RNA sequence: CCUACUUCACAAAGCGCCUUCCCCCGUAAAUGAUAUCAUCUCAACUUAGUAUUAUACCCACACCCACCCAAGAACAGGGUU
């Protein structure tokens, strides 16, 4: 990879570009005919939000996502990775990828409401005060509909709204 | 101990004598109630972990009454403590750097002129009072045709509900 | 339940068409067979 | 009851609702998704 | 802000962003064009 | 270090006494699983 | 009239009680109720719910034997589903044929 | 067996204490196991007249985890009898006010609505932290397994496992991150 | 090797099918509780009645445990003892008392 | 055909490997020789049986009673070989039938004691406002059997 | 609440006197990706941003014929040194 170094040295700043070493692909993919990295390893429909070994390859060091032109994913497997890393940030996973900040974290907010499969942002949902009748209830969305096409073993599909 | 800013000290039990006018240097007239501290004594102390885990408590006794008219356990308590029995016993929430020894006297110079106190007692009981003296309702008019309805509460609910709410204002002991 | 029983040719309700139903329920102690059951 | 033609989408008999539920268009599914193939 | 069921940018400088669960149209040049999805 | 019986109870003492009863039944050849009496004719 | 109408409810409630007790014992053995009933009937042993609940309460070794049988026939069915047979169609399969 | 009659019936109809951890479990999946073992439905000697109930001791109930956005949408609602006394609070506000309330309300909902429900809830012992009193720790048998798997965040990944997983793509070497 | 159930609790099953094919054989001997899965019995020997002056003052002390409560606290004590609610320990009327079987049937 | 380890790559249940059928057949031979030797040397006692009789299934032991709801055309005192024994079991071994055990393994003897009616069971119908009110009283016949012996033979 | 005034008077009242303490959320702003700019964030996050995990009352298990009471329909309650 590449990084920028700034040296303030006697009223004279030096802005240097330096290339550090980068990893590469493992030496034998099982399907070299595939286009994506997900197709090239037969990983299509095979991952959930738990797989942070898989998700932490496609993210910046502060938790941000990486573009499709750099990673090489397709459009539909990008948005599955993009939404899965949002559900893994909120679920307490990936703790070394916190956002950078000078000193702001010191007013500790509301305590560890532990969550998982969180789909929306926690500060943008109004509480379901009224719940509707029996025939049109207002459900809580759980998980994401982009991962409806994941492989299912339970002989009953993913209950996405409950 | 010396006073810290987060502190709460004990109070008293006084006996309301009467009222009196009282004038200030600008000319205005205020009325005062004379509370006399007759015979006040700290009775027993309960530490912070022994009541609710929040604040320590102190018991304080009121004016002296006869031994011949109390229960046996109360007389045993005052016999162990060493005081004549008291009429009323109140519990004061204090912080534990303000604890006092049980059996001590509390006086009226406990408070100083220029301070603010909060007094709490049983109000004057007025018996089974009707709704106009109790809740300040209006009645119905007097003579323009009214039949046996001069001080009644009137309607007590609406028609749909089929009951009256629990918070309803009705006659009762006041 | 049985609908697997139809794939073996066995009449899904096991209380009809079998040896469990059509055999005689009892016999005498000295070996004589029973009179036939009415069903 | 309402006419055969109405203004308000006219909720069907439940047997007809089951019939229109069981006869929906099902698109063909490729074996390998065509972009995932070269 | 005005409540609209279908937002549209009325000028070049309006920019469509999603905040607190809604789609908003903000504008800094002409603040009339501020809209808010209802 | 080898089990010979096991008995339940509401205290430790009555469970120990019941365990003694269970071992004492098992020794004498009188358990509830014994051969029932052979009513027949030889 | 209640005494006459109660007979059907008695039979229904007794079978629901047997289903509850068999579910309890099988879930003690880590088996679900449908797996037990289905894979027991696939070994051609025709025990009804009454004697299965009575074996669950009074003969727990025989119920562990039955739960082991149902689990083995379940595993044989799964390997048959992966292999389509080929070779052996299991062992605790191969129904006995009557003519 | 052979089990003289009153010891035998005592052994069969005795009560068992169970321990169930909270700590990143959903409250409904705890409530299901607690409801089954409070009614006594896990015993083959079950009957609703027999009072074959067991005790369930749940710890760490302050560290439960709702799936999805149920911490901000699920609303617990009561009523004082008086007019103007309708109170509705989210799961977060109720969990902060009383740390033990969400699991208690779930277990109370799943139980049958007959007159045994209050006694079966009296056999429920719920604690918000790792601390459990000494008698209740002396009664315990059989910590029940947890339903959820606790999906194991990245810093706990035991570097041989990172050596197992392959690198799926080659980044451009002149890229900043 | 393969066993369909864990073989540590209650029983040890082997499943066998006959050479004829017409009967399934299950062999299941019981498993005992081995010696190292048992803690020893605690031996409570609490004795603090001996004062040196008398000897039968401890026999006097043996009957020093008596208490009277009214219905409320007694019901609260029984409720917190047996983990029930309060509604058991109240009495019943004559009607509910005198229509209850005092000679019930007895199976076994 | 390689997939790296993720949450959904492999099935969640553990992979079961059923045994080799030849060694399993030899093992079945060894177990049935054990159980046949246990029968022939007499290492059982108080064995029970599940018996299909009169459209029900009776979990039956020795010396008990069963009451069936129909006549049998049998005078009391006569002994009966209840066939269709579909499970036999002692302590430490059971034998299952498919569906019925053989006639030579198990042999359940039973004696009839008492042939009675039932207590009168009331059948009544009612429909409101229709003047509909029927009433019957039905006493069905019954028979009491007493299961004497459940023997077993080493033919296995 | 009765010390002044007033209806009145060993009381009750107003026309008379005393006391009366925490928020609430729609938006306005930094850093920053998806989309190397930019972007307030149903992206991870930082502020205005939450008053409450609020404090005051009330919490003594059985002397009770009888008398009195500012306590009271009866009952209950307080005093009888
Ligand atoms: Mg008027
Ligand atoms: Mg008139
Ligand atoms: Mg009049
Ligand atoms: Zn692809
Ligand atoms: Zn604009």
């Amino acid at each position: 990879f590449r990084e920028v170094v700034e040296t303030q040295e006697g009223k004279t700043t030096i802005i240097e570009g330096r290339i550090t070493a980068t990893p590469k692909e493992s030496p034998n993919p099982p399907n070299p005919s595939g286009q994506c990295p997900i197709c090239r390893w037969n990983l299509k429909h095979k991952y959930n939000y738990d797989d942070v070994l898989l998700l932490s390859q496609f993210i910046r060091p502060h938790g941000g996502m990486l573009p499709r032109k750099i990673t090489g994913l397709c459009q539909e497997e990008h948005r599955k990775i993009e939404e899965c890393v949002k559900m893994a940030h909120r679920a307490g996973l990936l703790p070394n990828h916190r956002p950078r900040l000078p000193e702001g974290v010191v007013p500790k907010s509301k305590p560890q409401l532990n969550r998982y499969l969180t789909r929306w942002a926690p500060g943008s949902v109004k509480p379901i005060y009224k719940k509707g009748p029996r025939w049109n209830r207002v459900r809580m969305p759980v998980g994401s509909p982009l991962l409806r096409d994941n492989v299912c073993y339970s002989r009953t599909p993913w209950k996405l709204y409950h | 101990h010396p006073w810290e800013p987060g502190s709460f000290r004990v109070g008293l039990i006084a006996l309301k004598l009467g009222m009196m006018p009282l004038w200030t240097k600008d000319g205005q007239k205020h009325v005062v109630t004379l509370l006399q501290v007759q015979d006040c004594h700290v009775l027993k102390y309960t530490s912070k972990e022994n009541c609710n885990g929040k604040m320590a408590t102190l018991s304080v006794g009121g004016k002296t009454v006869s031994r011949f008219r109390k229960a046996t356990s109360i007389l045993e308590f005052y016999r162990e403590l060493g005081l004549p029995p008291k009429q009323t016993v109140k519990i004061f929430n204090i912080t534990d750097n303000a604890a006092i020894k049980p059996g001590t006297p509390l006086y009226a110079a406990h408070f100083r002129p220029g301070q603010y106190v909060d007094v709490t007692a049983k109000t004057i009981g007025k018996g089974f009072q009707g709704v106009m003296k109790r809740w300040g309702f209006k009645g119905q008019p007097a003579t323009h045709g009214q039949t046996k309805t001069h001080r009644r509460p009137g309607a007590v609910a609406t028609g749909d509900i089929g009951r009256v709410w629990p918070g309803t204002k009705m006659p009762g002991k006041m | 339940g049985g609908q697997w029983r139809l794939q073996q040719g066995l009449a899904a309700n096991p209380s009809g068409y079998g040896p469990l139903t059509e055999l005689p329920d009892w016999s005498y102690a000295d070996g004589r067979p029973a009179p036939p059951m009415k069903g | 009851g309402s006419k055969a033609v109405t203004r308000h989408r006219r909720v069907m008999h439940f047997q007809r609702q089951k019939l229109m539920a069981v006869t929906e268009y099902i698109p063909p599914k490729p074996a390998i998704h065509p972009s995932c193939l070269p | 802000f005005k409540n609209k069921t279908v937002l549209k940018k009325r000028c070049k400088d309006c920019y469509l962003v999603k905040r607190r669960g809604r789609w908003y149209v903000y504008c800094k040049t002409h603040p009339r064009h501020k809209q808010r999805q209802m | 270090k080898k089990l010979i019986a096991e008995g339940p109870g509401e205290t430790v003492l009555v469970a120990e006494e019941e365990a003694a009863r269970v071992a004492l039944r098992k020794l004498y050849g009188f358990t509830e699983n014994r051969r029932p009496w052979n009513y027949s004719k030889p | 009239v209640k005494c006459t109408k109660a007979r059907y409810l008695k039979k229904k409630n007794m079978r629901t009680l047997w289903i509850n007790r068999i579910t309890a014992a099988s879930q003690e053995h880590g088996l679900k109720y449908p797996a037990l009933i289905g894979n027991l009937v696939k070994c051609q042993v025709e025990l009804n719910r009454k004697v299965l609940a009575d074996l669950a309460i009074y003969e727990p070794k025989t119920f562990k034997s039955l739960a082991a049988l149902a689990s083995r026939r379940r595993h044989e069915g799964f390997a048959a589903a992966l292999g389509d047979g080929k070779e052996p169609e299991g062992i605790f399969s191969r129904v006995v044929q009557y003519h | 067996s052979s089990f003289s009659r009153a010891p035998q019936q005592w052994a069969t109809f005795a009560r068992i204490w169970y321990l169930l951890d909270g700590k990143m479990q959903p409250p409904g999946k705890l409530a299901a196991m607690a409801s089954i073992r409070l009614q006594g439905l896990h015993k083959p000697v079950y009957h609703a007249l027999s009072d074959c109930g067991d005790h369930v001791v749940i710890m760490n109930t302050r560290h439960i985890a709702f799936s999805g956005n149920k911490w901000e949408q699920k609303v617990y609602s009561s009523h004082t009898g008086y007019p103007g006394g309708f109170r509705q609070v989210t799961a977060a506000q109720l969990h902060l006010r009383d740390p033990v309330a969400i699991v208690k309300l779930a277990i109370y909902g799943m139980l049958p609505k007959n007159l045994h429900r209050r006694t079966m809830m009296e056999r429920l012992h719920l604690f918000p932290d790792e601390y459990i009193p000494e008698d209740i720790l002396k009664n315990l048998v059989e910590e029940l397994p947890q339903p959820r798997k606790i999906p194991k965040r990245l810093d706990e990944y035991t570097q041989e496992e990172i050596d197992a997983f392959p690198r799926l793509w080659t980044p451009p070497e002149d890229y900043r991150l | 090797t393969y066993s369909p159930l864990p073989d540590d609790y209650n029983c040890n099953v082997e499943l066998a099918l006959t050479s004829d094919g017409r009967t399934i054989v299950c062999y299941h001997p019981s498993v005992d509780i081995p010696y190292e899965h048992t803690k020893p019995i605690p031996r409570p020997d609490p004795v603090h009645n001996n004062e040196e002056t008398h000897d039968q003052v401890l026999k006097t002390r043996l009957e020093e445990k008596v208490e009277h409560l009214e219905e409320g606290p007694m019901i609260e004590q029984l409720s917190k003892m047996f983990f029930t609610t309060k509604h058991r320990w109240y009495p019943h009327g004559r009607y509910h008392r005198c229509r209850k079987n005092l000679n019930p049937p007895k199976d076994r | 055909g390689y997939v790296p380890k993720t949450s959904l790559s492999s099935p969640p249940w553990p992979e079961v490997v059923l045994p080799d059928p030849v060694e399993e057949t030899r093992h079945h031979a060894e177990v049935v020789k054990k159980v046949n030797e246990m029968i022939v040397t007499g290492q059982y006692g108080r064995l029970f049986a599940v018996v299909h009789f009169a459209s029900r299934q009776w979990k039956v032991t020795s010396e008990d009673l069963i009451l069936i709801g129909n006549e049998l055309d049998l005078a009391c005192g006569e002994r009966i070989r209840l066939e269709k024994v579909l499970l036999v079991g002692a302590d430490n071994f059971t034998l299952l039938g498919k569906p019925l055990l053989g006639k030579d393994l198990v042999r359940v003897e039973a004696t009839v004691i008492e042939k009675t009616e039932s207590w009168p069971r009331i059948i009544m119908r009612f429909r409101k406002r229709k003047n509909f009110k029927k009433k019957r009283i039905v006493t069905t016949p019954q028979t009491v059997l007493r299961i004497n012996s459940i023997e077993i033979a080493p033919c296995l």
